[PDB]
RNA sequence: CCCCACUAUGCUUAGCCCUAAACCUCAACAGUUAAAUCAACAAAACUGCUCGCCAGAACACUACGAGCCACAGCUUAAAACUCAAA
């Protein structure tokens, strides 16, 4: 409101192609979260409930970072085996 | 020079013109993308009305106005109106998640306007009022 | 006057040489499957290197190269084991061959 | 103690704005402040529209007032600067010099957790 | 006995432990061109530690700060300031690609 | 259950009420990691010291009594009939 306008959240086309445009700002909003915001703000969320997803969307981080960071530990070992025949 | 994404500050001087227009004077299309109705009003940088026009404006009832053939019917429908009145480049303001948040901008373009700009203008609050509870369907 | 182990541990290369990370090691290919070739340069493990390249001919068994170490082994615990996940490699980026 | 007034005057003329800041000044050392310092940020736009005294405003002048004063006197100056048509936003904050910062050896290292569940073959 | 056996030590290969960019600085609330380069130059948001790459110490001193420049009239909330938009990036966060 | 609308209520001030899956269902303090590791599961197993509590299920977060700004209330809290299981 009390904001200069078109400075936020505001993004400008190159060479006509607006979906690019649009794909950019759609990119922007979900990496800092407003998209996932505006959609449990639709309906209220209530402290018990918000406090149990915040736990499962940490415990799915953590483990998710963990499971990657053996797939790209392991991932040296999926070369041709060596010793082909014992 | 290069492309930047950041709107043109009006303070500082450039050189990025559209018919000879600076982006200030350029006339914004404010697109509300609702969950069941699509509303887009033209209006110049002078804060006048150009158009107007709405799922429900173009013959759209309960169920059909929160459809992308909705939104882009109403936006062929105010990219006309406003094409009369000497309008080519505008300067998107979407505002709402709804159905016809894109398909609005496509029929902007299958009227003959120019889009140069995206702005996003969805009302965040930093928590104010409390929405409705939750719903069991 | 016999030689001790403790004697020989300290004044061994490895011992002296520090910390692998970042140290120029010459190894010698012992072993290639493919592209790939299987060095030794003196410690616990091998390191697995893939042919470079420029001049991938050069590269048969026998030849000795240049190592830049990172590990001598790799190493790492994950969520929940008990014991550390080690691949039995040895991490190394190879620097071409040594020409004496 | 020592305090910080950030003071954001309204645009006007040079006469003006020194009749200001002597007017604001007197008002500390009435309250029983030891003035030490007047430095000035510049006339600059405002990050966003404020609206004080009936009035709509986009610029402003950034004046800071380094001071010593009795604790009773932050309370009572905060009370003089709503009342001034001139003074657009102020706020009274502890000086951030008076605030030693802990010396920082690094970023400790923090072992993932161990021993978090029995060793045993579920 | 024996002189060859070792001898308790501390680590002396051991490297100085890491720092902050911000380690030894001090962060006020008027110094908006370091805070602005923090926030994001779209929606105005604090980032996160696991983007500036501060620590728990000095991400808390910069999300103080900032909280206060903005409630003071020194800093914006909605956008980043266009003027420190050309100033260097030390936040690990590409939006474009 | 879905839609709309609206009230008590949620806010403030002054008093009251005194409850909860008030549950991290894992008392407070001190200590240990050895030995017989430990029914199972869950959040590994123990020691010393102390307070509090509990002894089949149900009747029973009841009845009576007492106390309390509580008068459709809270706290404390039985028995008889009944079953051979829970
Ligand atoms: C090992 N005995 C189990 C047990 O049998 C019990 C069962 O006992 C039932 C009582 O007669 C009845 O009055 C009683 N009814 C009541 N209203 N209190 C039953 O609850 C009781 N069943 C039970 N506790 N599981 O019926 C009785 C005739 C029984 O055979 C005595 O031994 O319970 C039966 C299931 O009720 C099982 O089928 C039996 O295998
Ligand atoms: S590391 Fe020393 S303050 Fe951040
Ligand atoms: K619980
Ligand atoms: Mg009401
Ligand atoms: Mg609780
Ligand atoms: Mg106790
Ligand atoms: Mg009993
Ligand atoms: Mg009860
Ligand atoms: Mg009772
Ligand atoms: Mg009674």
């Amino acid at each position: 409101a009390k904001h200069l306008k078109f400075i936020a959240r505001t993004v400008m086309v190159q060479e006509g192609n607006v979906e690019s445009a649009y794909r950019t700002l759609n990119r922007i909003l979900t990496m800092d979260g407003l998209i996932e915001d505006i959609k449990h703000r639709r309906y209220y969320e209530k402290p018990c409930r918000r406090r149990q997803r915040e736990s499962y969307e940490r415990c799915r981080r953590i483990y998710n970072m963990e499971m990657a960071r053996k797939i790209n530990f392991l991932m040296r070992k999926n070369r041709a085996d060596p010793w082909q025949g014992c | 020079t290069k492309f930047s994404i950041y709107p043109p500050i009006p303070g500082e001087e450039s050189s990025l013109r559209w018919a000879g227009k600076k982006f200030e004077e350029i006339p914004i299309a404010h697109i509300k993308a609702s969950h069941n109705n699509t509303q887009i009003q033209v209006v110049s940088a002078s804060n006048e009305p150009l158009a107007f026009a709405s799922c429900g404006t173009e013959g759209f009832r309960n169920a059909k106005k929160g459809t992308g053939i909705a939104a882009q019917t109403a936006g062929i429908a105010a990219a006309a109106r406003a094409k009369q009145k000497g309008v080519i480049h505008i300067r998107v303001v979407v505002k709402g998640l709804g159905p016809g948040r894109l398909s609005a901008m496509h029929g902007l373009i299958m009227g003959g306007l120019e889009v140069i700009s995206i702005t996003d203008n969805t009302p965040i609050p930093h928590n104010g009022c409390r929405p409705r509870k939750a719903r069991k369907l | 006057n016999v030689e001790s182990f403790a004697s020989m541990l300290r004044h061994s290369p490895l011992t002296q040489m520090g910390p692998a990370k970042d140290k120029l090691v010459i190894g010698r290919i012992f072993h290639i499957v493919e592209n790939d070739l299987y060095i030794d340069f003196g410690g616990k493990f091998h390191c697995v290197c893939r042919r470079p390249e420029v001049d991938g001919e050069k590269y048969q068994k026998g030849t000795r190269v240049r190592l830049r170490l990172l590990d001598l082994e790799l190493t790492s615990r994950f969520l929940g084991a008990t014991t550390d996940t080690t691949v039995l490699e040895a991490n190394a980026v190879l620097l071409g061959i040594q020409e004496s | 103690p020592r305090y910080e007034l950030a003071l954001i005057l309204k645009a006007m003329q040079r006469p003006e704005t020194a009749a200001t800041l002597k007017r604001t000044i007197e008002a500390l050392m009435d309250r029983g402040a030891i003035v030490r310092d007047l430095e000035n940020l510049g006339e600059r736009a405002l990050p966003y529209r404020i609206s004080a005294h009936s009035q709509q405003h986009n610029r402003g002048g950034y004046f800071l007032v380094d001071f010593y004063a009795p604790t009773a006197a932050v309370e009572s100056m905060v009370e003089h600067l709503s009342r001034d048509i001139d003074v657009i936003r102020g706020n009274i904050v502890k000086h951030p010099l008076t605030q030693e910062l802990k010396e920082c050896e690094g970023i400790v290292p923090v072992p993932l957790a161990e021993k978090l569940y029995s060793t045993k073959k579920r | 006995s024996n002189e060859d056996l070792p001898i308790s030590m501390e680590n002396p290969y051991k490297e100085p432990l890491k720092k902050c960019i911000l380690c030894g600085k001090h962060v006020d609330y008027k110094n908006v061109q370091l805070l602005s380069q923090f926030v994001s130059p779209f929606t105005g948001c604090i980032y996160g530690r696991h983007i500036t790459g501060l620590c728990g110490k000095k991400q808390k001193e910069i999300t103080k700060a900032i909280k206060r420049a903005q409630i003071m009239g020194f800093m914006p909330v909605t956008y980043k300031d266009p003027a420190y938009l050309k100033d260097p990036k030390v936040c690990n966060i590409r939006y474009r690609e």
